[PDB]
C-alpha cells in the first residue's frame, strides 16, 4: 500500500513547517521572539 | 506552466469479488460435509481459508504471501 | 545549558494548557517529586469541584506528557492577590462583553472602571481597531501613570491578547495594567525613591 | 434462581453475548465458526434468496458443534440484532440484515443458554 | 473513519480512568503514551467521537482539546458496554 522510503535529512518541528528550526525551545527563530519576550530560558527574567 | 497532468488516472477499483464459499460437497441424510479447496494448517486462522486455485499457485488470502503450494 | 532546555519545556506545558482557557492564570512551584500547580482564579471552584473525575483528567495527562514518576501530583485552588498583576480572566472578561455586544468603546471603559479600583495608580486598556468594520485605528483610554516600557524592570505588568471573530472583522485586544508590588509592602513606584523625615528638633529623627 | 421462566428461554438467551461483542454474522463467517469449536449456537434464516447457502451451513451443523434456530427473512432478523439504526422515535429504520448468527462468549452459564442447546442435540 | 473497532476498544479503557488524553499532531509515530495505535488513527478516532457529541469542543494549540462530558462516558459504554451482559432481547425464538 505504501511504496519506498529513504529520505532522512532535516526533521522539522511540530510548531513550524519550515526546513530550519530549533531543538532548543521546540520552536522556530521567529517563534523564538515570542519566547524571548516571555523569558522562558532559566536565569533570565525580562527587560534586559 | 502550472500542473498539467495527462488525465491523472481517475481509477477503476481494486475489484471486490465474491468469496465463492458456495462450494463444498454435501451428502444426503447423515449430512457429512467435506470441504473443497485446501485449508491453511495455521492455528491462528481457525481455517476455512479455501486456498485460491491459480495457475501453478495456491495461497490463503489470510496469511500474506505465505503458503505457496504450486500443485 | 541542557538543564535550561528542560526548564523551557516545563514552561511550555503552561503555555499550551493555559492558551484560551476561560479561568485565570497558573503559577507553579515544584516541590520534591510532585508539582503543586496552583490555579489563581475566582472560578477555581468549577475546574476542581472535588473528588469526581474532573480533577484527575487535569493531572494525569500532564504527567504522561512531561514529568518524572508514575505517581500522582497535586492541584491547588487559590483566590487572587489582586486580580490586576497577572490573570487571564482580565482579558476574558472583556471578551465576554464583545459577545452579545454593547458598544466596544464602552466595554473598554468598564475594564478600566475596575483595575484603578483595586489600586493600580495607572491603567491603559487598548482595544483593537475596525469599529463599524472600517480600517484599523486602535483606541486607547487611560487614566494615571502606567509604564509598560521605559522606566524600571519591576513595574508589574499584566499583558495578554485574545481575538473576537465577527462576520466582518477581528477585534483583537491586549489588556494592560501597571499595578502595585507584591502585597506585603515593597512599593517602589518609579525607581529613584525620594523621602524626607518629618521635622527637625532632632535627638530622634531618622526615617527610611 | 436462573432456570428462566415459562416461554422466556426464547429471545432472552442471547442478551449476554450481544453485549460481549462476539456475534458472528453472515452465513460465510458462520460456516468458519462451525469449522472450529467457536459455535455455541447457530441461528439461521428460512426465507432467503439463494437458500442453497443455508443448506451448506445446515450440513456443518449436522456435524460437530450441533445447534440450529430459525425465523424467516434476512432483514427482519437484524431488528433483533443490530443493524437497525433508529433515526425516529416510532421505530422506523433502514432495516438492514444481520440474519444468521453464531454465538461466542455468553460468559455466565445457566438460564436460557442450556435450554436451547439441549433441544437440538437431544430431541 | 475507516479504522476497525479493535483499535477503538483500546482508547475507551483509558478514557474511563481519565477522559482527557492528548496526542501531538505529527502523524506516523506509531504509538502514543498509553495507546499503542498509530497517530493517523487515534487522533481522527477522537474526531469521530467528538462530532457525535461526547466531548466539549475547544481547539487551542496543536492538539485539539477534547474534554469528555457525562454523556460521553455513557456513549463509550456501548463499545465496552459495562461488564458485558447488557440485557434486552436479541435472539429470535428457541430451537425445539
Amino acid at each position: 500500500s505504501h511504496p519506498k522510503n529513504y529520505g532522512a535529512g532535516s526533521r522539522v518541528c511540530r510548531v513550524c513547517g519550515n526546513s530550519h528550526g530549533l531543538i532548543r525551545k521546540y520552536g522556530l527563530m521567529c517563534c523564538r521572539q515570542c519566547f524571548r519576550s516571555d523569558a522562558k530560558d532559566i536565569g533570565f527574567i525580562k527587560y534586559r | 506552466k502550472t500542473y498539467t497532468k495527462p488525465k491523472k488516472i481517475k481509477h477503476k477499483h481494486k475489484k471486490v469479488k465474491l468469496a465463492v464459499l458456495q462450494f463444498y460437497k454435501v451428502d444426503d441424510a447423515t449430512g457429512k460435509v467435506t470441504r473443497l479447496r485446501k485449508e491453511c494448517p495455521n492455528n491462528d486462522c481457525g481455517a476455512g481459508t479455501f486456498m485460491a486455485n491459480h495457475f501453478d499457485r495456491h495461497y490463503c488470502g489470510k496469511c500474506g504471501l505465505t503458503y505457496v503450494y504450486n500443485q | 545549558v541542557s538543564d535550561g532546555v528542560f526548564y523551557a519545556e516545563l514552561n511550555e506545558m503552561l503555555t499550551r494548557e493555559l492558551a484560551e482557557d476561560g479561568y485565570s492564570g497558573v503559577e507553579v512551584r515544584v516541590t520534591p517529586m510532585r508539582t503543586e500547580i496552583i490555579i489563581r482564579a475566582t472560578r477555581t471552584q468549577n475546574v476542581l469541584g472535588e473528588k469526581g473525575r474532573r480533577i484527575r483528567e487535569l493531572t494525569s495527562v500532564v504527567q504522561k506528557r512531561f514529568n518524572f514518576l508514575e505517581n500522582g501530583v497535586e492541584l491547588y485552588a487559590e483566590k487572587v492577590v489582586n486580580r490586576g498583576l497577572c490573570a487571564i480572566a482580565q482579558a476574558e472578561s472583556l471578551r465576554y462583553k464583545l459577545l452579545g455586544g454593547l458598544a466596544v468603546r464602552r466595554a473598554c471603559y468598564g475594564v478600566l472602571r475596575f483595575v484603578m479600583e483595586s489600586g493600580a495608580k495607572g491603567c491603559e486598556v487598548i482595544v483593537s481597531g475596525k469599529l463599524r468594520a472600517q480600517r484599523a485605528k486602535s483606541m486607547k483610554f487611560k487614566d494615571g501613570y502606567m509604564i509598560s516600557s521605559g522606566q524600571p524592570v519591576n513595574e508589574y505588568i499584566d499583558a495578554a491578547v485574545r481575538h473576537v471573530l465577527l462576520r466582518q472583522g477581528v477585534l483583537g485586544i491586549k489588556v494592560k495594567i501597571m499595578l502595585d508590588w507584591d502585597p506585603k509592602g515593597k512599593l517602589g513606584p518609579t525607581t529613584p525613591l525620594p523621602d524626607l523625615v518629618t521635622i527637625h528638633p532632632p535627638k530622634e529623627e531618622n526615617e527610611l | 434462581g436462573e432456570p428462566m421462566d415459562l416461554m422466556t428461554a426464547l429471545q432472552l438467551v442471547m442478551k449476554k453475548s450481544s453485549a460481549h461483542d462476539g456475534l458472528v454474522k453472515g452465513l460465510r463467517e458462520a460456516a468458519k465458526a462451525i469449522e472450529k469449536h467457536a459455535a455455541q449456537l447457530c441461528v439461521l434464516a428460512e426465507d432467503c434468496d439463494q437458500p442453497d447457502y443455508v443448506k451448506l451451513v445446515k450440513a456443518l451443523c449436522a456435524e460437530h458443534n450441533v445447534h440450529l434456530v430459525t425465523v424467516p427473512s434476512a432483514k427482519t432478523l437484524g431488528e433483533w440484532a443490530g443493524l437497525c439504526k433508529i433515526d425516529s422515535e416510532g421505530k422506523a429504520r433502514k432495516v438492514v440484515g444481520c440474519s444468521c448468527v453464531v454465538v461466542k462468549d455468553y460468559g455466565e452459564e445457566s438460564e436460557g443458554l442450556n435450554i436451547v442447546q439441549d433441544y437440538v442435540k437431544s430431541h | 473513519m475507516i479504522i476497525p473497532k479493535k483499535n477503538r476498544n483500546e482508547i475507551c479503557k483509558y478514557l474511563f480512568q481519565e477522559g482527557v488524553l492528548y496526542a501531538k499532531k505529527d502523524y506516523n509515530l506509531a504509538k502514543h503514551p498509553q495507546i499503542d495505535v498509530p497517530n493517523l488513527q487515534v487522533i481522527k478516532l477522537m474526531q469521530s467521537f467528538k462530532s457525535k457529541e461526547y466531548v466539549r469542543e475547544t481547539f487551542s494549540w496543536q492538539y485539539y482539546y477534547w474534554y469528555l462530558t457525562n454523556d460521553g462516558i455513557e456513549h463509550l459504554r456501548n463499545y465496552l458496554n459495562l461488564p458485558s451482559e447488557i440485557v434486552p432481547a436479541t435472539l429470535k425464538k428457541s430451537a425445539r
